C-alpha cells in the first residue's frame, strides 16, 4: 500500500467541482448525435442578438404589448425628452430583454452596447431624433444641450427604418458589476432634433421601437445565479 | 499548448477594439433595417472615433460547458421512517425530471434541445427524532421503465440483480456518479409540441420518461423515530444545445406544462414600473 | 506552469468537464444571410 | 436431395423425406484429447460394436397423446456392446446421431417437437419437499409417456407438465436446445447428431445422464383415415464411444 | 506519504461498478478449461433463434400446449382475420418467447423481426394467407384492404410447410421502450388471401404454427431487471 | 486503438442495412422449412425494399461480460445477539448457492453450464434495539467443505489459521473480495440430470458444494441487544457460458431443485390472457 | 481521448471486467449446417 | 494533493492479504543464513514420503504398534479377504498418514497413490498375495473374482521384500474433494493368491506392513484448516 | 515473463503421464526394499499401461510461502479496566510464543527449524459495560528482554523512548507492522533437545525468548466501565524451514513442552476405529 | 495480462510475499543414494 496524506477539502461536496466518478451504466452506447440546425456554444451567441427592450414601463402600460413602444408627436415643436433608460445592462428596464436576463446570470459586466431604434410610423411621416449616451459621474441630462455634450448619433428617418448607435465600453474598470445599486453606467437620452412632420390627413402621432444588443466587445464573467425569477411555492409533479 | 493556455483561462478571446477615424461618405453602416431579421453589424469603431485596445478578456467562462457545468438541486426526497411493521412503507418514490426546481429548470430551458452526461450527486441528512441514531444505511435505485416497481421496504426489487444502487450509510461521504446521455433521440427536449398515441396529455410528459429514483432505508426494524432527507444534485458534463429561447418570464406552475396562470393573483413579470419614462 | 489530466475511467461519461472549442459562429443567430 | 442415409455400424439407416439434419451447438463428436483429458487409464474404444444404431421399443401416437421423453445413455442400458461396456466401467463418453421416425399419410396431419436437451433436470410433481427417485429418470428404452392417470408414489414422481418442458420453464422456448420438428405434410423423419456434452472429459454412465430426447406433439395428429393412430420408433447410435476404469459389472 | 484527496463517491457500493479486490485464495490455480460445445459469448445470440410465440392466449387454451397454434377453417370463405399482435417486442404474447424475455433484460429496444409461419395441415390441403405488419399513428386494421395496404408478404402453402416475413425497424427515433405502455410498434395481422381448400375426406380444420426471432438488425441496450419474473415467498434451502 | 474503441463503447457492432430493389425470380429466400431446426436467414432487404442505413448501434453491453457482471443478492444472514452466556450462540451458517434469491438466479440459468471468477460484496447492517451500539466487530470466514465448522461464538476455528476471514467494524466500508473460479470441474453446473453414489439427491445438490459462510459478532460480551443483518452480494468477473436454456416460467420453490409446484395455488405463469386472437 | 488500466494484483481473479471479443459466430445456433 | 477515490474492501482485514507494512525494527540486520540439510521448500516434498497406514483400527489393536501391522496365516487355503481400505485420502485410515495429514490442510485432491507392502515373515516363509484397487460406483469387491477385475498387481513374496503398486488417477473430474463424506475414491483389497506357506518349526503366522506416498502425479489446493487436530481446553503459558 | 506467469499461477509444475505399454521383462521396479529407508520409484506408468494426458496442475499453492503465509491468531489479550484509581492496573503483559494456539502453532510444528519475517495485525474490540464507551486510545509496546517492563498504567517505560509501539483509537482501522527475522541463531526453534546452563527447563523454552508485548489504556481517568480485547495475528512473510517432522497427533497441553498426558482423560488420537479390517 | 510491484520500504521484512522458486529436490527426503 502506497503512502499517502489527506489534505483539506477532503470529502467535501463543492457544486462547482469537476471530477470523475464511477459510470452507473457501464457499457451503455449513448445515441447517434445528428445534425440540429442552430447549435450553440456560448452564451455571448445569444446576448449578440438583437432583443426589445421594455422601454415603457408606466404602470399604464405594464402587461402589455406597448410597454416595447414609444409615441412621438407631431403637436410638439420643441427640444423635448422623450424618454431616458439607465445604462448598466442588468438594470431596469433593459434587464428584461435577452442580454440582460443573460447578464443577469453573472456578477460582472464589459463591452459595449448596441442600441437600435426603428420607426414605425407612416412611409410619409418624418422626423429627426436625437440619441444621446451620457457618461457617468452626472446626472441625466435635463436639456437637449445638456445632452448632446455627450457621446451622440442625430438619427433621420428616411427609407431605412432603423438605425444603430452604440454606447462605447467607458468605465474607470475593465469590468463592472452587474449589480451595482448605487454606482451608474450612464444613461441614453432621446430628444426631438427637429419636429415630427405629417402631411394632410395621416395619423399625427408615430410610434419608436428599441432593440439592444452586444458588440463584438462585449463579455461577461464570475457565474452566479439569476435575480429576475424566483420559486414561491412548490411545482406540481 | 492546449494544458498551458487553458490553465489561465485564455483559449476564446475577444476582439480588440481598433482605433478610428472621422468618417465622412455615403456609406451609412449605422442605418439598416431591423426589418431583415437581421442583428445590426455596427461597431464601436463604425460610429465613433475610438482608440486602440488590447483586450485581453475571456469567453471560457460564458460556454455552454461552464453555464450548465455546475451542480443545483432538482429533487428533495424525505422518508419518514415509520415503525408499523416497519416493511410495509418507507421507501421514495420518484420520476425523475429536471423540471421540480426552478433555479436548473430555468437554465436548461434556454435552449429547445439539450445533450449532455449527467453527475449525479447525493447529500442525505438524518434527522434525528429519538434521543439518538443508531446506524442507519440507505438504498437507492435507479428503476428505468418497465423495470418492477419496489411496492414495500421489503420487495425483492432491492435485489438490485441487473440495476445500479448506490448506498450510503451515516458517516460516508456524499455519494457520487456519473450518467450517459440517456434519451432514446438525439436529444433531449426541453419543449415538445406535441401529444402521445391517444391524443392527450400535451407536452415533456410524452418525451422524456427516464423512469424513477426509488429510497428505501435498509437497516432492519430498530427504535430509534428518524427522518431521512436526501438531496438530489445535478451537474451536466459534455454539452451541446441547440435553438435558444427566451427566458422563463414568470414563476413555474407545474412540471412538463409552460402553464402560468396561478389562482387569484395577479400575472406578474420580472419587469418594475417606473413613473414616467422620460425618468431613469 | 501547465496541469495533468488522465482519465481514470472505463466509459466515455466518467470523463470529466469537456475542453472549450473556438466559438466559430457561423453567423446563423445574428446574420443567416441568403445573399451576402 | 431430401433423401439421406446415414451408416453407422453394421448399420444403415435411410429415410426418403427428411429435413436436412442437425448438428448439435455445430460440433461433430470426437474421442477426447490428451488436453482435455483426466484419467489417465487408456479408454477402450469398442468401434463398430458399440457405434452403431440401437432401435427402441416404439410409442403410439393418438389423437391424445400429449408427449414422451428418454434420457441417455440410459436407454441404451440394455442394449447390446454399448450397454454392457456401461456397467463394467466408472467412466464413459459419447456422442449420438439420434434417428427419430414416424411416417403416416398425406392425408394426415400432425407435428412434433424433437428436441435433444443436455442436463434436463425435471421437476418433482407435488409441492414442499419431494424429489425425484432413482428409478424414475432410469425407465430404460421404453421412456416416460405423459398419462393423465394417478401414479405410483406420488411424492418420488416428476411433474407430468409437458408444456412446462417438464423443468418449469415455457415449452415453445423449447427451440435453444437442437432440435428439428416432425411435421408430417413435410417430412418423416429427424435427425440430430450429437458431440458428448459435459463440464468434465468423462462422467458416469450409471448415475448421470447427459441428454434426454423429449417428443411432444405440438399439432394434434388429426385425420380421415382408417388408421387413426400411428408409431414413432427411436433409433440411436453412440459414436466414438470410449471407457474406462474397468472393473466388474455394476448391477 | 504522498499527498491525496477525496473525492465525491467514495466509500460507496455501486451495483454496477468494476473496480479489482484482493483475492482471498491466493495462489490458487483453477481447473483446466475444457471444450464445450455451444458457448454463448453474446446475448444477442440467444435472441437470434427462432422462438415459438403464445398467439392463442384465451384464458380457455392458457395452460396447454394448444396456446401455441392458431386453427384455420375450410368452412370460410371470406376475407376474414385470423389474428393479431402487438408487435412491440416485450409486449404480451411475445413477452414469454426468448427474444421477449431476454428484451425484457433490457428498457431498449431496435432492429428488425423475423416472424416465420409454419403450416401443420395435411399434405393435400391448401391455403394462400396474408400477413400483415401495419405501422403505428394508426389503429388494428379492421378488414383486409385496411391491413394490406401497408407492409405484407402474400403466403402460399406448397411443398415448402414454412414462409418467413419480417418488420422492419420503422420508427421515429433510433430506439424505443422495451415497456411503452401506451405508444406501440404496430401490429401484425394474419388475414384469408383465399381459402383453406380441402379433398374428399381430409380434416376440414388444419393449424398454423408461429415464430420469431431477430434479424441482423437487432440490438437491445441498458440493461434492467426482469418483468416477467418475481419471488413472492423465500426459497427453500 | 482499444483503450479508445472501447471508451465511447463500439468494439462489437451491428450491420448496415443496404438498398434494396425489386426482386422477380425464382428464388424464394422467405420460403424455408422451419422443420430442419434452423432459424430462418431472411433479412430486411429480401422481402421488403429498403434503404441504406448506417448502423451506429452496440452489442457491447449485450456481452455474457455485461450481463452477469453486475452484483445482486444471492443471501441476507441476519444475526440476532443473545445475552445467555453469549458464546454458546451468536454465529451465523450459510451453505454457499446462488440459488436461493431470484433475481440472479434466473440470469444464470439461462445457461447449462458457467464459469467464472466471483466478487463478494458484503453490507452489513446493525439493528439497534437498545438505547444504543456501542462497538461492533464481526468476523466472516470461509469454510470449505472439510474445514471445521464452528459450533459457538467460541471455538477455536474462529482462529482462521488457513481459512480466509474478514472482519468488518461499525463505520468501515463495505467489505470486498474475489474469489477464483472454484469448480472441481471445467464449470459450474445450473442443472444435474443425475444423482449421487446412493442413487439420491436429484439435481445440483451433487454438483457444486462450496461449503460454507460462518459469521460471529466478534466483540466480548457486552450490554446492547442488537440485530446485525449482513446481506451478501456476488458479481461475475471474467465469464463464459455454454448452451442456453429457456428462462424460468414460473416462482422458485426451492434450491437445486427445479420443483415449481406450489400448495393449494393455481399454476401460474407470466403469460397474460386476452379475451379474443382478433384483437390486440 | 482513450483511458489508463493496470492490474495492481497478484492473481488473476482480482483482475477486473474483461475486455470483449468479437461475436464470431459461428451459426452454430442458427445454422450448424451438414451440407451447406 | 492528488485526487483519489476509495473503493470497497478497504479498511478490511483479510487474513489472506499480503502487502507490505512499515517494520517496527528499521534497520535492524538480521542473522547469518547458514547451511541447515533438508531444507522443504514445498509441501509436496512431504507427501511423497513413505509413510505407515495404521490398517488395523480395530478398537482391539488401536493404541498399540500392532495398528500398524496385518497378519496372515499358514492356517488357511482359500481366496479369502485379509483387509480393505477407503482409497480417498483424507479418509479413513489413511488421513492418519503423512500424506493424508497434508491433505487435510487442503481441500482438493488429484494424481496417483504409491502403496508400497513390506513382507516381515520368516526368511523361509512364503506367500503370493493379491492386491486390488477396485475403481468407484461399484461397491467393495466381495470375492477374489469380483477385485482382481479391476486394476491390480498379484505380488510374489521373494528376496525383495518390498512391492510397490499404484493406484492411478482415475476421476470424473481433474480434482477431487479431500472431505467428500458420500463419493467414493475407490478401494484398495488384499488377497491371498496362493497360501502362505511354512517349513517345519517355524512361526505358523507371518505379518504385513502397509505404506503411503504420492506419485509425480500428485497436487493439493486450496488450502484450509485442518479436520485431524482440535483446541478443547485453553493452552498454559 | 514472471509477471505473467504467476498472475494465472503456473510457475511449479506438475509432470505429465506418458504413454506406456505392455512390458515383459526381468526388470521388476514394482519390486524394491523399503528396509533401504528409501520411498519407492515407481511411477504408474510402470505398473500399468497408461494414456498420455497433458498435466496442468500446479504447485503453487503447496509452497512453504503458501502454506504459513496467511495470518491466524496467536494470543488473545484482555483488558478489563477498573477504576481504583485506575493507575495501579490496566495492563496486558505477554510473553511472546507462537505456542499459545493450536491451530498455527501445529503448521509450523511441522518442521524442526524455520526461518522467516513476521507480519503482526491487531483485532481489537471494545466490550462496552456502561450506558456508553467514550474516547478509548490504546497502546501496544514491544519490550524486548532486558528492556524495562511496566508495572503500572503508570510507568515511564510507555514513555517508549526506543522501544516500538503502535497506538489504536476506537474507530481506527486494524493496525499492522512487519518483524524481522528476530532469532539469535540461524533459524528459530520449534523444538530443543537441551536445557538452561543450570540443567533446568527443558525444551523451547529455552530458545527463542522474545520479550513480551505490553498493552496499556492510554485514556486518562473517566467514567466507563469497559472491556478491551486485543486479539494478535500473525503471518510468516519470506519462509524457508528444514527437517520436517510428523505432525501433531494430539490435543496440546503445555507451551514449550511437547507433554501431552491429561488428567482422567483417555488418551485419543485421531484415529478411527473399524468394527473389522476386511471392510471399509 | 501480467501485473505491477514495487517496494516502498527501506527495510527487507516490510516486503510483500516471496516469488516462487523450483522445487529443485534434491531427491534428500525420498532417495539419498550413496551409490545411485
Ligand atoms: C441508482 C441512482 O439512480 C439515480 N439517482 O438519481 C438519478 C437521476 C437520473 O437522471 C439523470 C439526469 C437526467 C434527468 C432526466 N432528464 C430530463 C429529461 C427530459 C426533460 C424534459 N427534463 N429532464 C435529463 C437528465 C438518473 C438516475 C438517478
Ligand atoms: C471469507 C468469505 O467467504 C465468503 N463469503 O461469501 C462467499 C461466497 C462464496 O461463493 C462465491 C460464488 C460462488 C457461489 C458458488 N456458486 C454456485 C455453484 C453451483 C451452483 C449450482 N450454483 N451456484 C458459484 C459461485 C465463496 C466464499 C464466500
Ligand atoms: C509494538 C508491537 O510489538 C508486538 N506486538 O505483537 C508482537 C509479536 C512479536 O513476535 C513476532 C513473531 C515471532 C514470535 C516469536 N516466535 C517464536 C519463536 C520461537 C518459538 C519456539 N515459537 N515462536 C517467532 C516469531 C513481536 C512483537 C510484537
Amino acid at each position: 500500500g502506497l503512502p499517502v496524506f489527506i489534505t483539506p477539502g477532503s470529502g467535501q461536496f463543492l457544486t462547482t467541482d469537476d471530477f470523475q466518478s464511477p459510470c452507473a451504466l457501464p457499457w451503455y452506447h449513448p445515441t447517434k448525435e445528428i445534425s440540429i440546425p442552430g447549435e450553440v456554444k456560448n452564451l455571448v451567441e445569444i446576448c449578440q442578438v438583437d432583443s426589445l427592450v421594455p422601454i415603457n414601463n408606466t404602470d399604464t402600460y405594464i402587461n402589455s404589448e406597448n410597454m416595447y413602444s414609444v409615441v412621438l408627436q407631431s403637436s410638439i415643436n420643441a427640444p423635448d425628452k422623450i424618454f431616458s433608460i439607465r445604462t448598466d445592462v442588468a438594470s431596469q428596464p433593459l434587464a428584461t430583454t435577452l442580454i440582460g436576463e443573460i447578464s443577469s446570470y453573472f456578477t460582472h459586466w464589459t463591452g459595449s452596447l448596441r442600441f437600435s431604434f426603428m420607426f414605425c410610423g407612416t412611409a410619409n411621416t418624418t422626423v429627426k431624433l436625437l440619441l444621446a449616451y451620457t457618461p457617468p459621474g452626472i446626472a441625466e441630462p435635463t436639456t437637449r444641450k445638456d445632452a448632446m455634450l455627450g457621446t451622440h448619433v442625430i438619427w433621420d428617418v428616411g427609407l431605412q427604418s432603423t438605425i444603430s448607435m452604440v454606447v462605447p465600453w467607458i468605465s474607470a474598470s475593465h469590468y463592472r458589476n452587474t449589480s451595482p445599486g448605487r454606482s451608474t453606467s450612464g444613461y441614453i437620452t432621446c430628444w426631438y432634433q427637429t419636429r415630427l412632420v405629417i402631411p394632410p390627413q395621416t395619423p399625427p402621432t408615430a410610434r419608436l421601437l428599441c432593440f439592444v444588443s452586444g458588440c463584438k466587445d462585449f463579455c461577461l464573467r464570475m457565474a452566479r445565479d439569476t435575480n429576475l425569477h424566483l420559486q414561491s411555492g412548490a411545482i406540481a409533479q | 499548448e492546449n494544458y498551458i493556455d487553458e490553465v489561465l483561462n485564455e483559449v476564446l478571446v475577444v476582439p480588440n477594439i481598433n482605433s478610428s477615424n472621422p468618417t465622412t461618405s455615403n456609406s451609412a453602416p449605422a442605418l439598416d433595417a431591423a426589418e431583415t431579421g437581421h442583428t445590426s453589424s455596427v461597431q464601436p469603431e463604425d460610429v465613433i472615433e475610438t482608440r486602440y485596445v488590447q483586450t485581453s478578456q475571456t469567453r471560457d467562462e460564458m460556454s455552454l460547458e461552464s453555464f450548465l457545468g455546475r451542480s443545483g438541486c432538482i429533487h428533495e426526497s424525505k422518508l419518514e421512517v415509520t415503525l408499523a411493521n416497519y416493511n410495509k412503507e418507507n421507501f421514495t418514490v420518484w420520476a425523475i425530471n429536471l423540471q421540480e426546481m426552478a433555479q436548473i429548470r430555468r437554465k436548461f430551458e434556454l435552449f429547445t434541445y439539450t445533450r449532455f452526461d449527467s453527475e449525479i450527486t447525493l447529500v442525505p441528512c438524518i434527522s434525528a427524532l429519538s434521543q439518538d441514531i443508531g446506524h442507519i444505511t440507505m438504498q437507492y435505485m435507479y428503476v428505468p421503465p418497465g423495470a418492477p416497481v419496489p411496492n414495500s421496504r421489503d420487495d425483492y426489487a432491492w435485489q438490485s440483480g441487473t440495476n445500479a444502487s448506490v448506498f450510503w450509510q451515516h458517516g460516508q461521504a456524499y455519494p457520487r456518479f456519473s450518467l450517459p446521455f440517456l434519451s432514446v433521440a438525439s436529444a433531449y427536449y426541453m419543449f415538445y409540441d406535441g401529444y402521445d398515441e391517444q391524443d392527450q396529455n400535451y407536452g415533456t410528459a410524452n418525451t422524456n420518461n427516464m423512469g424513477s429514483l426509488c429510497s428505501r432505508i435498509v437497516t432492519e426494524k430498530h427504535i430509534h423515530k428518524v427522518h431521512i432527507m436526501t438531496r438530489i444534485y445535478h451537474k451536466a458534463k459534455h454539452v451541446k444545445a441547440w435553438c435558444p429561447r427566451p427566458p422563463r418570464a414568470l414563476e413555474y406552475t407545474r412540471a412538463h406544462r409552460t402553464n402560468f396562470k396561478i389562482e387569484d393573483r395577479s400575472i406578474q413579470t420580472a419587469i418594475v414600473t417606473r413613473p414616467i419614462i422620460t425618468t431613469a | 506552469l501547465n496541469y495533468f489530466n488522465i482519465n481514470y475511467f472505463k466509459d466515455a461519461a466518467s470523463n470529466g468537464a469537456s475542453k472549450l472549442e473556438f466559438t466559430q459562429d457561423p453567423s446563423k443567430f445574428t446574420d443567416p444571410v441568403k445573399d451576402v | 436431395d431430401r433423401i439421406i442415409q446415414i451408416t453407422r455400424g453394421d448399420s444403415t439407416i435411410t429415410s426418403q423425406d427428411v429435413a436436412n439434419a442437425i448438428v448439435a451447438y455445430g460440433v461433430w463428436p470426437h474421442y477426447l484429447s490428451s488436453k482435455d483429458a483426466s484419467a489417465i487409464d487408456k479408454p477402450s474404444q469398442p468401434d463398430t460394436s458399440s457405434n452403431r444404431f440401437y432401435t427402441l421399443r416404439s410409442v403410439t401416437w393418438s389423437s391424445s397423446s400429449k408427449g414422451w421423453w428418454w434420457k441417455l445413455p440410459d436407454a441404451l442400458k440394455d442394449m447390446g456392446i454399448f450397454g454392457e461396456n456401461m456397467f463394467y466401467h466408472y467412466l464413459g463418453r459419447s456422442g449420438y446421431t439420434i434417428h427419430v421416425q414416424c411416417n403416416a399419410s398425406k392425408f394426415h396431419q400432425g407435428t412434433l417437437i424433437v428436441a435433444l436437451i443436455p442436463e434436463h433436470q425435471i421437476a418433482s410433481a407435488l409441492h414442499g419437499n419431494v424429489n425425484v427417485g432413482y428409478n424414475y429418470t432410469h425407465p430404460g428404452e421404453t421412456g416416460r409417456e405423459v398419462k393423465a392417470e394417478t401414479r405410483l408414489n406420488p411424492d418420488l414422481q416428476p411433474t407430468e407438465e409437458y408444456w412446462l418442458n417438464f423443468d418449469g420453464t415455457l415449452l415453445g422456448n423449447i427451440t435453444i436446445f437442437p432440435h428439428q420438428f416432425i411435421n408430417l405434410r413435410s417430412n418423416n423423419s429427424a435427425t440430430i447428431i450429437a458431440p458428448y456434452v459435459n463440464a468434465v472429459p468423462m462422467d458416469s454412465m450409471r448415475s448421470h445422464n447427459n441428454w434426454s430426447l423429449v417428443i411432444i406433439p405440438i399439432c394434434p395428429l388429426e385425420t380421415s383415415s382408417a388408421i387413426n393412430t400411428i408409431p414413432i420408433t427411436i433409433s440411436i447410435s453412440p459414436m466414438c464411444a470410449e471407457f474406462s476404469g474397468a472393473r466388474a459389472k455394476r448391477q
